[PDB]
RNA sequence: UGAGAAAAGCCUUCUCUAGCGAUC
């Protein structure tokens, strides 16, 4: 008589994030002893996703917000207005630092959004926390930098320099200076491998492993010189661009690329993919901005004709992408949920001091970092961030004793070079050639005058 | 770290959704729960463990228990019990668990773990938690007798409350409580038998059963307070009066020679006309003390009979106090009674008017004890009552008397009564021979009044000469210079120099420990018209340095007090 | 391995209760802080009575 | 960074971010810079490619 | 307009006091922790290698008897207590715990085929090449009598 | 030995023990 009989009900959408199972297959088993194994299978599966749909609820925090009234429209919503309607916590997150004597700047944050650092194009090198306004190391190497880049924890950074590749510790004592990478322009750090993947003028590509110090491989991209490169985080292959148009899949264990993609029907100068790995962002000279399924399809879901040229792109972290076009900012935003980025009308806008060269989001807060030969400033973006994290995998407020365990962790779990492919699951699936040579083994094993012609 | 916090949380989860599920808490208020208790859960798991944590753990979950009683008869919801309200109980159960595994020492801990169960739990839990108690802590009777309580009242089940009673004797075979305990247990059984077979073994329903007790406790204790004890609760039982009978007439023939046991046989036979039946079971008791003090003529008898008559007088008074008089004397001839009963008569009398009496005792006490002064004192304050003009002679026997130099309340005595009717010039000779008499710190009380007489009998002047001859003997106090002082404002000179002379002299001897008396001297300054408040700068610099301790303090905020109008 | 220990004291009588004991290796580098470590002790080992004189 | 424990130390062994000689011969070629003060670390390159070409020569001659 | 930033409380986030332990939120979101099947397979394959450093199976050796050993027999109430028969033909009772020998017998002349100890385990049963079967007790003889079956 | 040698003040990286924690 109880109005309600069952035990509480949980939201399937919910538990389909946490399934790991191809439910699509219809395999057929005749067998009793097949059909046991493959319902515990099922079994463990459905327990662990029902634990995790209840979990939801110890999630506290919420993304941010940003909506007009009236009829206004977000474009012209300046970041003075936001200031004065935001919290005195976020508020002292926007800061503009004015530097003009040194050259255009190119930032980076850490992982753990707590910490960013800076290269000038004329020398100036420095790190800093940027929560608390404390100034961890300025040097200022004597050669021009090209390129700044976090290795893993704050402790390392890797500058690259006119000449060579030059190793620095947090607090600005230089530890190496590797002369095998030479004339690199772009830099990007491999977090889960370990691995440091440098892009140089002359037309090579060079991975290199910071935990042992070895240069696992060294491959000619053979197209001229290369500017144009980003990462994949969920498949952690890298993208090059080429002035051909063409966007190549590289991996360390391949002497030749994994895929050639052509986008433009000119130069290509931007490349940028989302985290899950879905989407990818690509813009050219012929002024258009693209939207590509990386999901097996590789179609241009999104087109858009600019005014101005989007010479830098980058996503967050729940799927919000930004183009620097000159000295402007403008950032596109969608509902995200399994859609692209709406290029209809843009988010938010801002117009810096100089020409943009360098745009990053922060790991796990609302702002924007932009670099530009006026100085560094950090824009306020209601809605980027995620909101939760994981405190054993990036914990903004750890303690050293937190951090110095953390980092044995992942260096007693470093993934081997050659495992990267286009399919992270890739080692789930049975090499089907080798069954077949294992089977061929197996086998091994185991009328009257007609006749006298 | 949170690795066990983060089970205990999923092990809470789904009570909470049930819960959203009735539709008795909202989706905000559930949230806010999860906070809470996980701050809560953070602080019992740390390797540095606090009590208090724990109490805060145990008092939250009691909370919420209660939120969700009242908010469940308002709704009318009673489905989901065990989902809900047994999950809770099992995790305040272990933590009361893992809280008394820490400190067994804390017996209030044990009691209030004791307590949750007899509110929440099942009565097995609560046997085990009794059980648990009695392992390390078999050592306090008052946790046996608790035990074997909760069998009886609760439980009601008599054999095992036994057991509970019988073992707990052997660990304490001494202690008189565990057995008025155990006698009463007993013969609280009969009276479950006596209306059940009222309701539908003849031995036991008589109070055999509880008669054992009896016979053996007496002879384990051998006292004539315990006896007379469990007679008590015996009367309390109306059932077998034979039960009260028997160990009445015990009381008689086994416990003699014993003061106690004489006075009880006599306040049971006490237990217009009406007040002439209260005289006749009076006689009847007294009566009774007279045969104890021949077959008894020890004197702590006597005490008893004297406090008998004593009480009958002060609660007809005619005939209650022609008995003191007779047993007074009686007592008296024999002089077994004591100096301290003889005040005790003695001050009564003097309230109810009779001034005729108090003298006889007054002076039958004086031949006894020559030696001692307050029973001197107490004739005093007999002659003065009675207006005799023996005053005079009452000194002079005293001091003679009284060898020891040291009799401070006659030397003030005399003092008050040569004020009153002798010549000025004997109260100072009385004065000065008693400044020479006593040389030590009761002295302090002899100059105080000496200073007053001084004002009173003469005027300013004679309190001035006064003070310059007792200003150097320096046994002193504080109202010493308060009174010169005080005299000093009345006058109507108030020559601003002399206060300052006094205070100065008063801070010398008691400014290391006095805050008051800087206080009051700041005040002088500021209020009095012929003061200088520019002093005020450097006695608040002089108060400090004097001042040691917690006198510092003190001066310091009763001043920041005087600069609020609060004072 | 479950059995009771009778150890006597000064200040009283104590009966304890033993759960669990690696016994072959006791005697063993590893295994000694079993008994050495406090933490361990009141893991495997409990107070069930306590008689003081 | 953390003194690594026994375990740790089979399992991590070569790894060591601060000494990597196989791949920049760093520590060697710092006792050069110092000993003798060189301002920029392409002084040093230079004059160690030019004597390697001195050693070829004679080595052909 | 109406905005808001995710603006967390340091309070919840930082640990109150300098005896209390950090606090540590867990999101179990698969885009936070990528690579899982890469991942868990290099923690297995270490844990392959770490059993490989750490098998050291060998514990210690009892020696005593004069000629080779040939029954075994364990008791069954005590753990540490073994018994062993030589083909000398004595039995030697073995403390595990303390890896030394209480007891030496002569049971029998030639060799011992057979040890056995009764269920309750007071004695036990051996038998030699001599033709008889002998039982004993399990308890030691006291002081220094010589032991009789 | 040769970032010459000698002295004072600020940050960074880490090492040892000793309690403490595991009793539900």
């Amino acid at each position: 008589q109880d109005p309600f009989p069952g035990p509480a009900p949980v939201p399937v959408e919910v538990v389909q994030k946490f399934c790991r199972i191809d439910k699509s297959r219809k395999l057929p088993h005749s067998k009793a002893k097949t059909r046991s194994r493959l319902e515990v299978a099922e079994a463990e599966e459905e327990e662990t996703s029902i634990k995790a749909a209840r979990s939801e609820l110890l999630l506290a925090e919420e993304p941010g917000f940003l909506e007009g009234e009236d009829g206004e429209d977000t474009a012209k919503i300046c970041q003075a207005d936001i200031v004065e309607a935001v919290d005195i916590a976020s508020a002292a997150k926007h800061f503009d630092l004015n530097l003009r004597q040194f050259g255009p700047y190119r930032l980076n944050y850490s992982r753990t959004g707590r910490h960013l650092a800076f290269g000038g194009r004329r020398g100036h090198v420095a790190a800093l926390d940027w929560v608390t306004k404390k100034l961890m190391c300025e040097i200022n190497v004597m050669e021009a930098v090209r390129d700044i880049r976090f290795l893993h924890s704050e402790a390392l950074l890797a500058v690259a320099q006119n000449r060579w590749l030059h190793i620095y510790d947090n607090q600005g004592i230089e530890l190496h200076c590797i002369r095998r990478c030479d004339r690199v322009t772009r830099l990007e750090f491999l977090p889960f491998h370990f691995l440091l993947a440098t892009a140089s003028e002359t037309g090579f590509l060079t991975y290199l492993d910071v935990s042992v110090g070895k240069i696992v491989a060294a491959l000619n991209a053979r197209a001229g010189r290369l500017d144009v490169m980003s990462q994949n985080p969920y498949n952690a292959v890298i993208h090059l661009g080429h002035s051909n148009g063409t966007v190549s899949l590289w991996s360390p264990a391949m002497k030749e690329p994994l895929a050639k993609i052509l986008c433009h029907r000119g130069g290509v100068r931007a490349v940028a993919v989302d985290s899950t790995g879905t989407y990818m962002a690509t813009s050219g000279l012929d002024h258009q901005l693209k939207i590509f399924d990386l999901r097996g399809t590789y179609q241009p879901l999104s087109t858009r004709t600019l005014p101005h040229g989007a010479g830098h792109l980058a996503f967050s972290q729940r799927g919000l992408l930004v183009a620097g076009m000159g000295d402007v900012v403008n950032i596109w935003a969608g509902q995200g949920k399994a859609s692209p980025p709406s290029l209809e009308q843009p988010y938010l806008t801002h117009r810096l001091s100089g020409p943009v060269h360098g745009l990053q989001f922060c790991p796990f807060e609302d702002v924007l970092g932009v670099g530009h030969t006026g100085g560094i400033t950090s824009m306020l973006v209601p809605g980027a961030g995620e909101p939760n994290f994981d405190g054993l995998e990036s914990n903004p407020y750890r303690s050293r004793k937190q951090r110095q365990e953390w980092e044995v962790k992942a260096l007693l779990e470093k993934v081997p070079a050659e495992l990267i492919c286009l399919d992270p699951r890739a080692l789930a699936e049975v090499d089907v050639i080798s069954l077949e040579q294992g089977k061929k083994e197996q086998i091994e094993r185991l009328s009257a005058l007609d006749r006298f012609v | 770290m949170a690795e066990i916090i983060q089970e205990r949380i999923e092990d809470r989860l789904p009570e909470l959704e049930q819960l959203e599920r009735i539709g008795l808490f909202s989706h905000a208020e559930i949230k806010a729960i999860i906070k809470k208790a996980s701050d809560l859960e953070y602080k019992i798991q740390r390797r540095t463990l606090f009590k208090e944590d724990f109490i805060n753990y145990v008092q939250y979950e009691i909370n919420l228990l209660e939120l969700i009683q009242r908010r469940r008869t308002r709704i009318g919801y009673s489905f989901k019990k065990d989902e809900i309200e047994n999950s809770i109980v099992h995790r305040v159960q272990g933590v009361f668990q893992r809280a008394s595994a820490k400190w067994k020492d804390d017996v209030q801990l044990w009691l209030s773990y004791v307590a949750f169960c007899k509110k929440w739990a099942t009565k097995t839990r609560l046997s085990k938690v009794f059980s648990a108690m009695l392992a390390i802590h078999s050592n306090k009777p008052a946790l046996w007798i608790m035990a074997a309580k909760w069998e009886m009242e609760d439980r009601l089940s008599s054999e095992s409350a036994r057991q509970l009673f019988l073992r707990a004797l052997r660990f304490h075979p001494e202690c008189p409580k565990l057995y008025k305990e155990y006698f009463r247990m007993e013969l609280m059984h009969a009276e479950k038998l006596r209306k059940e077979k009222e309701e539908f073994s003849e031995e036991i329903l008589k109070g055999e059963l509880a008669w054992i007790i009896y016979k053996n406790s007496v002879s384990i204790i051998k006292g004539a307070e315990f006896h007379v004890s469990l007679l008590s609760i015996a009367q309390l039982f109306d059932f077998a009066k034979d039960l009260q009978k028997e160990i009445y007439d015990d009381l008689q023939a086994l416990h003699t020679d014993d003061p106690l046991t004489w006075d009880y046989v006599a306040r049971r036979e006490l237990e217009q006309a009406k007040a002439v039946e209260v005289g006749r079971k009076e006689e009847r008791c007294c009566a009774v003390y007279e045969e104890a003090v021949k077959t008894l003529p020890t004197e702590a008898m006597w005490k008893c009979y004297i406090t008998f008559c004593l009480e009958r007088f002060t609660k007809l008074r005619g005939k209650r106090l022609e008995r003191t008089m007779t047993v007074f004397r009686k007592a008296h001839e024999l002089k077994l009674l004591s100096e301290c009963q003889y005040k005790q008569l003695s001050v009564s009398l003097l309230c109810y008017n009779f001034l005729r009496e108090a003298l006889e005792v007054a002076v039958a006490g004086t031949e006894l004890f020559r030696d001692s002064g307050t029973m001197w004192q107490l004739k005093l304050q007999v002659l003065i009552e009675s207006k005799s003009p023996d005053i005079a002679m009452l000194f002079e026997e005293a001091f003679v008397h009284l060898k020891p130099q040291v009799c401070l309340p006659l030397w003030i005595s005399w003092a008050e009564w040569s004020e009153g009717a002798k010549s000025q010039e004997d109260t100072e000779a009385v004065f000065k021979k008693a400044l020479l008499a006593v040389i030590g710190a009761d002295s302090v009380t002899l100059k105080n009044k000496y200073l007053d007489w001084a004002y009173r009998s003469g005027g300013y002047k004679k309190a001035r000469a006064v003070f310059k001859s007792l200003q150097e003997s320096r046994p002193f106090s504080v109202d010493f210079f308060r009174k010169m002082i005080q005299f000093e404002k009345e006058q109507e000179s108030c020559n601003m120099a002399n206060i300052r002379e006094y205070y100065e002299r008063a801070l010398r001897e008691f400014g290391s420990a006095d805050s008051d008396l800087w206080m009051d001297y700041m005040k002088e300054e500021l209020n009095h018209p012929l003061g200088r408040p520019e002093n005020c700068g450097q006695i608040y610099w002089r108060a400090m340095k004097m001042l040691q301790g917690e006198s510092a303090e003190a001066f310091v905020a009763k001043h920041a007090m005087h600069q609020t109008g609060h004072l | 391995v479950l059995l009771h220990v009778l150890f006597e004291h000064a200040v009283g009588y104590a009966l304890l209760a033993l759960k669990e004991v690696e016994e072959i290796s006791l005697l063993q580098p590893q295994v000694e802080e079993s008994v050495l470590n406090l933490g361990k002790f009141h893991s495997i080992v409990r107070l069930v009575a306590f008689c003081p004189f | 960074v953390r003194k690594l424990k026994f375990h740790e130390q089979k399992l991590l062994k070569q790894v060591d971010f601060l000494n990597w000689e196989v791949t920049d011969h760093n520590l060697h070629e710092l006792r050069v810079l110092r000993r003798y003060r060189l301002q920029r670390r392409e002084d040093y390159t230079r004059y160690n490619q030019l004597s390697r070409a001195v050693r070829e020569l004679a080595r052909r001659l | 307009m109406k905005v808001k930033m995710l603006s967390r409380n340091p309070d919840n986030y930082v640990r109150e006091t300098k005896l209390d332990l950090q606090r540590v939120p867990r999101n179990y979101d698969p885009a936070l922790h990528p690579f899982e099947v890469p991942r868990e397979y290099i923690r297995a394959l270490n844990a392959t290698k770490l059993e490989r450093v750490f098998a050291k199976p060998f514990l210690a050796s009892l020696d005593g008897h004069r000629d080779g050993v040939n029954c075994l027999a364990k008791h069954p109430e005590k753990l540490a207590t073994v018994l062993s028969g030589a083909c000398d033909g004595e039995v030697r009772i073995w403390n595990l715990t303390q890896r030394n020998c209480i007891r030496t017998i002569q049971a029998h002349e030639g060799f011992v085929r057979g040890i056995c100890t009764r269920f309750c385990g007071t004695s036990f049963f051996t038998v030699g090449d001599d033709k008889t079967v002998k039982q004993w007790k399990m308890d030691g003889p006291g002081y220094g009598d010589e032991e009789e079956p």
